[PDB]
RNA sequence: GGUAUG
RNA sequence: UUGAGUCUCGUAGAGGGGGGUAGAAUUCCAGGUGUAGCGGUGAAAUGCGUAGAGAUCUGGAGGAAUACCGGUGGCGAAGGCGGCCCCCUGGACGAAGACUGACGCUCAGGUGCGAAAGCGUGGGGAGCAAACAGGAUUAGAUACCCUGGUAGUCCACGCCGUAAACGAUGUCGACUUGGAGGUUGUGCCGGCGUGGCUUCCGGAGCUAACGCGUUAAGUCGACCGCCUGGGGAGUACGGCCGCAAGGUUAAAACUCAAAUGAAUUGACGGGGGCCCGCACAAGCGGUGGAGCAUGUGGUUUAAUUCGAUGCAACGCGAAG
RNA sequence: GCGGGGUGGAGCAGGGUAGCUCGUCGGGCUCAUAACCCGAAGGUCGUCGGUUCAAAUCCGGCCCCCGC
């Protein structure tokens, strides 16, 4: 029936996907920049983030390098956001901190 | 109900789906029915053998009518153009003119852009 | 690419039967299996061992269209899958089972 | 395309027969081609094209 | 049938 | 009087401006019939529908565009121009004459015309649709896809002055083998000529080559425009023009040793065409799970000797 | 003060009848990596019982815990 309806105002309540921003060991300001801007959007748009850092090679010998990045998310998304999660042991290659709606 | 001796077969096969609908010789409903309501769904409604099965569920629509002869008007591109008309004379009506109605502008309206795919 | 009669009935179709059946070669051992199953099938039946073979394959036997080649290859393919499926305890009366269904 | 059924006709004849009659009346090709918007420059390279292509299978006909 | 990257 | 004009008669043409009008179609509105879907995609969802949609039929409203004809067909300086009819109007071409008597060609500056977008003011607004909104897709998706949708697209008047505004080929004149077509005149007796415009091929010649080739990129003459390594840059500054967006004119420092054109041989393509191989398919039996043998990686070690590492290392050098 | 909920590490589904997402590990695929694909390990489910044939389930206590 066009009960289907109720559903339609129903499926007017709501929804939160986590969308997934790949950062790289080294990667720069600029770039940081966009997607930090892109996770605020994601985040204050009500959705979570699962920020990935993702070692190449050699790379996953100065791991340490890399969780400076995340931490640096994290201190700026500070007002925004609270850590779900941290990672501290590299499994893979991959460091995956997921971010929520504060 | 009344009865009626000739109908009209109007067939309305778009690419996406097919619509029979019976009606009287002055284009009053008499009964109707779809490849989308008989249990095709998505891209399945969209195939020969769906419109097939609208037709037939049209016919079994129209039999209280008492309707021997129909008159088919298709319309459309739609893969379902032959495949009614052909499962609409297997329901045992006498199948008289046989007729390609598609609305075609003499120029008309400015169409859509093309799908970029 | 790109580019013989069984010798207890004549019958090439259960010639094939035997080789269907048969695993590692071993041909005698497939034989004693068929026909001690054919000599069953008989007795629980009542005709000769072909006619009542034939009309278990008939049910199986599949109709893009099947040719009669690869329909009567099927339809013993077939049988023996099912048959080996079985919980009858031997292979004999798994296959006298399996045709008679 | 109208097609009345003549006195005594199958059905698989006639139907023969009504699709010939949108075949040469130009229907399916008709609103395919009025589907989605083709801008003039595209009409035009469209029959520089076919009549290249109609030309030169002529030349093709020819010298052989 | 269509994913990118060395 | 041979260039250039005028006159007489006729011909073809979406050449231009204005007005009217026809049929088809989309949308919308009002009804009738009717009943649960419709719509959409790669797959969906958003969306629409029981306040009755979609479908079908009758009537009405409104805007925009003119199927077929339609053609490497036509016309126009270029931009461009396509229902039909009338009104106003520009050019081209042919036939014979008659007339004027070099009145010509080109043209810096100048003047006008100049697709689309855009701008101003006022109308109009069906369909379409930048922006935008929502739905998807995805690693992300500010896209491609879906549902909507505003400017705009349409009209009037004014502005803008640019496009791969291209034949990437300035205008005018003369000359120089051929072949096959198209379109539009005309003479003569379907044939035989003879003019205009136009498509394709090709000769000499020309060209770096590709190609061009009597519609030249050939052979010559007149006049104009323009170029002088790439990037910086069609940018800055100044002037002029514009309501604005911007246009036009137009450098330099600096830095590089190239940038570039055509063609050749490969290779490559989610380009096309044709083939083969247990390549796939059809089968039959395995591997991947178990235990164990064996090799390798890793880790460990005093040492776990060295070598082999996708196919083409890994029961391989080692047949112990 | 008033509530919500405490469910594999992650968080979230779920009167009895524990997944799903992402971790976590290993495998497959590829020339290689991401993507993609498969498998496994992770809970006893806040706690305490009562109570229900059933304890994530029911009912209360308690631990709460943050929102407030
Ligand atoms: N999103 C991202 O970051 O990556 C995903 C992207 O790579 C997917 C990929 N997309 C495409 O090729 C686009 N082609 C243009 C139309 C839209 C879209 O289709 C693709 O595989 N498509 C599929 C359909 C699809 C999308 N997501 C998952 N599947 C597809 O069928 N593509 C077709 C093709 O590759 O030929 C074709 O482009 C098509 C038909 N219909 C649509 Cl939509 N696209
Ligand atoms: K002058
Ligand atoms: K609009
Ligand atoms: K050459
Ligand atoms: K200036
Ligand atoms: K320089
Ligand atoms: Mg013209
Ligand atoms: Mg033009
Ligand atoms: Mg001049
Ligand atoms: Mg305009
Ligand atoms: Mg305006
Ligand atoms: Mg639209
Ligand atoms: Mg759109
Ligand atoms: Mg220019
Ligand atoms: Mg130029
Ligand atoms: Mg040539
Ligand atoms: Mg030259
Ligand atoms: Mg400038």
């Amino acid at each position: 029936e066009k009960s289907k309806s109720s559903k339609e105002q129903k499926k007017k309540q709501k929804v939160i996907q986590v969308k997934e921003i790949k950062f790289r060991p080294g990667t720069d300001e600029g770039d940081y920049q966009v997607k930090l801007r892109s996770l605020i959007r994601f985040l204050e748009e009500g959705d979570k983030a699962k920020i990935t850092l993702r070692f190449r090679g050699r790379e996953m010998a100065h791991q340490q390098i890399g969780m400076e990045v995340l931490n640096r998310v994290k201190d700026d998304l500070q007002e925004l956001a609270v850590v779900e999660s941290f990672p501290t042991k590299i499994e893979g290659r991959q460091m995956i901190m997921v971010l929520a709606p504060k | 109900r009344k009865q009626v001796s000739d109908g009209v077969a109007h067939i309305h096969a778009s690419f996406n789906n097919t619509i029979v609908t019976i009606t009287d010789r002055q284009g009053n409903a008499l009964g109707w029915a779809t490849a989308g309501g008989s249990g095709f769904r998505g891209s399945r409604k969209s195939t020969p053998f769906a419109a097939q099965v609208a037709a037939e569920r049209c016919a079994d629509a129209v039999k209280e009518y008492g309707i021997k002869n129909l008159e088919v008007m298709v319309k459309g591109p739609g893969p379902g153009r032959e495949s009614t008309i052909r499962a609409l004379n297997a329901a045992g009506f006498r199948i008289t003119n046989i007729t390609d109605v598609t609305p075609i502008p003499h120029x008309g309206c400015r169409p859509p852009k093309k799908r970029r795919v | 690419p790109r580019r013989l009669p069984d010798p207890k009935f004549g019958s090439e179709l259960l010639a094939k039967f035997v080789n269907i059946l048969m695993v590692d070669g071993k041909k005698s051992t497939a034989e004693s299996i068929v026909y001690s199953a054919l000599e069953t099938l008989a007795q629980r039946s009542g005709k000769s061992e072909l006619e009542a073979f034939e009309v278990a394959l008939e049910n199986v036997r599949p109709t893009v269209e099947v040719r009669p080649v690869r329909r009567n290859a099927l339809a013993m393919r077939w049988i023996v899958e099912a048959a080996r499926k079985r919980g009858d305890k031997s292979m004999a009366l798994r296959l006298a089972n399996e045709l008679s269904d | 395309p109208v097609i009345k059924v003549r006195e005594n006709e199958p059905f698989d004849v006639a139907l023969r027969r009504f699709k010939r009659s949108c075949e040469k009346a130009g229907v399916l090709a008709e609103v395919r081609r009025r589907e989605f918007y083709e801008k003039p420059t595209t009409e035009r390279k469209r029959a520089k094209a076919s009549a290249v292509k109609r030309h030169a299978k002529k030349l093709a006909r020819e010298n052989a």
